[PDB]
C-alpha cells in the first residue's frame, strides 16, 4: 500500500532518488533513500552542558 | 592593608559603605524580560514599580 | 594486546570496500592506465567506474 | 613541529626521561635564562626543547655540563 | 588488490605500523580516513524497504 | 503536526489538559489572540442564564523544565464549534493533533 | 583591568588565546574511562560552538 | 578549431510570477556542468535581497506579548513579517509602514506605498485584526543585503541602540529559493555537440531572473580574477 | 557593501617540484571554496589544450595482441609508454614521427627524429628496452592536438593525454579573517606533464573560465 500511495503521487516506487552531491554537482552513484522523517528536539540542549 | 591604606590616601577616594549584591543575567544567557514581580512584605514601604 | 586501537571503523570501512571492489562490466573493462594518476583521473573525469 | 616525540624518544631512551629532559631545558628557555639552540618556527619553550633534544644536541649529559659550566663562571665572578 | 573489509584495513595499518614504524603509521591513518570517507560518501550507500 | 502518525495523537493531545476544548457547543464570537468567546447555541444553553463561554487562553508562562508552555487559538471569528472541540492550541498541538 | 578586557570578549582577547592555545595539549576524558585510553591528550583547535 | 564557443543568455521565459528559466544556448562539452554547478552556488549563496529586519509595533514593549483585537501574538507578527517580499529602487533601509483598523486581514496590500518601494505579493497577510475600534500600526524597517543575518549576530553595535520596543526579525535576504539546471544536447546548425543549459530558478518575487544569472556570473569572474594572473 | 566579496590573497605557491605544486588561497567567502576549486578542476582535467601522441603503427604486427623480437616490452606496455611522452607543439597541427632505432640498451625520447616543429619535455624518457644485436624496432608515432583526453574506444591506437594536468585535487578547509569565522581557504594541489607547469596551468585554467563568462559580466 506504501509503494500503490507512492505511485498515487508520481514519485517512485522505490522511495530512492538520484541525489545530487551540491558541492560538486555530480551524481551519488546508486540511488539514495529520500523521505520525510518526523524529527523531535530532545532537550539535551549543549548550551546547557557546555 | 598596607599600600592600600597608601593608594587610598593617594587618591582622596572615600572607602564605599555599603556593599553590591546585585542581581545579573547569568552568563552566557540572552532574552527579553517578559515580566517581573515584586513582593512586599506586609508593613514594608512599596517602592515605585510595587 | 599489541592490535591497533585506531581502526578505520564504519563509514571509512564502507567507503574503503567501496572504493576497492570490482563490478564485472563497468566503463573502463579492461583498459590499461599508465600509474594511479591516471586511473584517478579516469574516475574523476567521467570515464571509468 | 610537533606531532609526535618519536624521534626524540629514540635519541633519548627510555620515554620518560625524555619528559623529564625537555621540562628541564624548557623551564630554562622559559625562565628569562637562555636561548633556544636550534630556529624557533614560533614554538612554545615545550615544543623547543623537544626539538632540542632531537636535534641530539640537548640531553641529560649536555644539561649537566652546561650547568657547571655556568656554575664555575659564577665562581669565576669571584675576582 | 583485496577486497578491503574492516580485517584487511587493521591489518593494513598494523604492517604499515610493523614497517614503517610510527609517523607513517599516523599519517597514513588520517589518509585512510578521508579518502574512506570521501569514497563512502561518493558511493550513496543508502538503506531503503526493498 | 505527526506527518506519519499513529491516531492516538488526537487523544493524547486532547486527553491531556494543555489544548483547550469547548464545553458546549455553540458559534464563536470574539476570537483575540487571548480569548474566546463562545455564543453557546440556544439547545445547549441552560434553561434561564446568560449562555457564553469565556476562555482565558493561558499565554507565555513558565513550565517546570523552563520551557514555554502557550495557547494560540485555531479557530476563526464566527466558525461554528461543537462540544468536546478544540480552541487552543496548547505548547505542542497542531489544531489538537500532538505535534512534538 | 586585563580581567575585564578578557570579560567584555574584545579583538584581542581572540588573538591572545589562539597564542595561548598555540602547542598545548588538553586532556579530553570520557565518564567510564575502563582502559588507559580513554583519556588522551589532544592539541586544541579553537572553533566555534 | 573555434578554440571555444562561448555562451550566450538566450531565452528568459517567465513561467509565473515566482520562478523563471533561463537558457545558455552554446555551451562546448563538458563545460554544462561547470558552469551550472558554479552558477547554481552563487546564486544560492549570494544575492542581494530586502528582507525586513525591524519592527515596532505601538502598544508593545516586546515579542513576547498579545497585542488586543489581533488574534496573533507577536511572535507569529514576527514570523509574517519575515516573508515578507519586498524590493526597493534606490534606498538600502526603508522604513515601510502599515497602519490599519477594523475586522478583517492585514495582508501587505495594506501597506503605505512609497515611490521606491515594491511590494510583490499584496496578498501576504500579516495579522488579522478581529475587533471593531481595534486598530495595530508598526513601522517596519526594510534593509537590504546579502545572504542570512540572525539577530544575535545583528544586537550590534554601540550607543543609540535600542528603546525598548523594537523588535528584531531574523533577515533572509535572499530572493533565490530553488535552482535546477540542466545541461542537454544544443542543436547549433553547422555543429555535433554543443549543450544547452537550463537555469530554472524559484524566486521569491524580487530578482530579474536574467539580473540573477548575471550577477552570479559576475561574482564568479570577480573571484576568479584572482587565480587568473597569480600573485 | 552588497557586492564587496572579500578577495583572497594567493597567500602561498609552496611547490614541492617543477611539476608538483600546492597552490593555496585564503580567504574566499563562505561557500566559494568549492565553487571555485571545482570549476578549476573540471576545467584543468577535463578540457585543456594540448597534444600528446595519439595513434601508433609498430612495424612488428599491426594487432595489439602479437610478439616483437629483441624486447621484454610487449605492445601495450609500448603504448604506455607513448602516453607519457610529454610534447610541446607549435602551430604545425598533426606532425607524425619515426623513432627506429639501432642499438640493445634504453630506448629513450633521445631516439626521436628531431623534427623542426615538435619539442620534448624529457628526452630521458624511456620507451622500450632492446635486445643485444643490431636493432629491432621501427615505430611511426603520431601525435595530435587535442582538448582535454580522449580513450582509444572513441578513436594500433593509444588513449591521448591531451591536458597537462596529470592531478588536481583542492581541499577546503576554514580559514580565519579575524571576526568572521567561517571563511574558506582552498588548498589546490596540482602535477602536470612537463609541457607546463602549475603556477601557470592554474592561470591558463582561470582564463578559460573568464572567457566563458564574457557574455555576462558587468564592468
Amino acid at each position: 500500500e506504501i509503494k500503490e500511495l507512492l505511485k498515487l503521487g508520481d514519485l517512485p516506487t522505490s522511495g530512492q532518488i538520484r541525489l545530487y552531491d551540491g558541492r560538486t554537482g555530480e551524481q551519488f552513484e546508486r540511488p539514495v533513500t529520500v523521505g520525510y522523517m518526523y524529527m523531535l528536539k530532545l532537550n539535551h540542549l549543549v548550551d546547557d552542558k557546555m | 592593608t598596607p599600600e592600600e591604606k597608601l593608594l587610598r590616601a593617594i587618591f582622596g577616594e572615600k572607602a564605599s559603605d555599603v556593599k553590591d549584591s546585585s542581581l545579573r543575567v547569568p552568563n552566557g544567557v540572552s532574552g527579553t524580560v517578559i515580566d517581573v514581580q515584586v513582593f512586599t512584605r506586609d508593613g514594608v514601604e512599596k517602592d515605585k514599580r510595587a | 594486546n599489541g592490535e591497533p586501537i585506531i581502526v578505520p571503523s564504519q563509514d571509512v570501512v564502507l567507503g574503503l570496500y567501496y572504493m576497492t571492489r570490482d563490478c564485472v562490466n563497468a566503463k573502463g573493462e579492461g583498459m590499461v592506465l599508465t600509474g594511479p594518476k591516471e586511473a584517478e583521473r579516469l574516475y574523476r573525469s567521467g570515464l571509468a567506474s | 613541529a610537533r606531532v609526535t616525540v618519536q624521534d626524540a624518544v629514540e635519541k633519548i631512551g627510555n620515554r620518560f626521561d625524555l619528559v623529564l629532559v625537555a621540562a628541564r631545558r624548557a623551564r630554562q628557555m622559559q625562565v628569562g635564562g637562555k636561548d633556544p639552540l636550534v630556529p624557533e618556527e614560533n614554538d612554545k619553550t615545550t615544543v623547543i626543547a623537544l626539538r632540542e633534544i632531537e636535534e641530539g644536541l640537548i640531553n641529560n649529559q649536555i644539561l649537566d655540563v652546561r650547568e657547571r659550566q655556568e656554575q664555575q663562571e659564577q665562581e669565576a665572578a669571584e675576582l | 588488490n583485496q577486497a578491503l573489509g574492516k580485517k584487511a584495513i587493521s591489518k593494513m595499518l598494523n604492517t604499515c605500523y610493523r614497517i614503517l614504524g610510527l609517523k607513517p603509521t599516523v599519517i597514513f591513518a588520517d589518509q585512510i580516513m578521508y579518502t574512506g570517507f570521501a569514497y563512502a560518501a561518493r558511493s550513496g550507500a543508502s538503506v531503503g524497504i526493498d | 503536526k505527526p506527518l506519519v502518525g499513529t491516531g492516538m495523537e488526537r487523544a493524547v493531545a486532547v486527553d491531556s489538559g494543555v489544548t483547550a476544548v469547548a464545553k458546549r457547543g455553540g458559534v464563536v464570537q470574539y476570537v483575540d489572540a487571548s480569548r474566546i468567546v463562545i455564543k453557546v447555541n440556544e439547545d445547549e444553553m441552560y434553561p434561564g442564564e446568560a449562555g457564553i463561554d469565556i476562555y482565558n487562553l493561558t499565554k507565555y508562562t513558565r513550565s517546570n523544565q523552563n520551557t514555554c508552555i502557550n495557547q494560540m487559538p485555531c479557530v476563526s471569528l464566527g466558525e461554528p464549534v461543537e462540544r468536546g472541540d478544540v480552541l487552543a492550541d496548547g505548547p505542542s498541538t497542531d489544531l489538537g493533533e500532538l505535534a512534538l | 583591568a586585563a580581567k575585564k578586557m578578557v570579560e567584555r570578549e574584545e579583538a584581542v582577547v581572540w588573538d591572545i588565546l589562539d597564542e595561548v592555545i598555540r602547542e598545548h595539549p588538553v586532556l579530553l576524558n570520557r565518564a567510564p574511562t575502563l582502559h588507559r585510553l580513554g583519556i588522551q591528550a589532544f592539541e586544541p583547535v579553537l572553533i566555534e560552538g | 578549431v573555434t578554440e571555444f564557443l562561448k555562451p550566450r543568455l538566450v531565452d528568459i521565459e517567465q513561467v509565473s510570477s515566482t520562478h523563471a528559466k533561463v537558457t545558455l544556448e552554446p555551451l562546448e562539452r563538458g563545460f554544462g556542468h561547470t558552469l551550472g554547478n558554479a552558477l547554481r552556488r552563487i546564486l544560492l549563496s549570494s544575492m542581494p535581497g530586502c528582507a525586513v529586519t525591524e519592527v515596532e509595533i505601538d502598544g508593545v514593549l516586546h515579542e513576547y506579548s498579545t497585542k488586543e483585537g489581533v488574534q496573533e501574538d507577536i511572535l507569529e507578527i514576527l514570523l509574517n513579517l519575515k516573508g515578507l517580499a519586498v524590493r526597493v529602487q534606490g534606498k538600502d533601509e526603508v522604513i515601510l509602514t502599515l497602519n490599519k483598523s477594523g475586522i478583517g486581514p492585514v495582508t501587505a496590500a495594506d501597506i503605505t506605498h512609497d515611490g521606491d518601494v515594491e511590494i510583490v505579493k499584496p496578498q501576504h497577510v500579516i495579522c488579522h485584526l478581529t475587533d471593531e475600534n481595534a486598530s495595530i500600526s508598526m513601522r517596519i524597517k526594510v534593509q537590504r543585503g546579502r545572504g542570512y543575518v540572525p539577530a544575535s549576530t545583528r544586537i550590534h553595535s554601540e550607543e543609540d541602540e535600542r528603546p525598548i520596543g523594537r523588535l528584531l526579525v531574523d533577515a533572509c535576504y535572499s530572493p533565490v529559493e530553488r535552482i535546477a539546471y540542466n545541461v542537454e544536447a544544443a542543436r547549433v546548425e553547422q555543429r555535433t555537440d554543443l549543450d544547452k543549459l537550463v537555469i530554472e530558478m524559484e524566486t521569491n518575487g524580487t530578482i530579474d531572473p536574467e539580473e540573477a544569472i548575471r550577477r552570479a556570473a559576475t561574482i564568479l569572474a570577480e573571484q576568479l580574477e584572482a587565480f587568473v594572473d597569480l600573485r
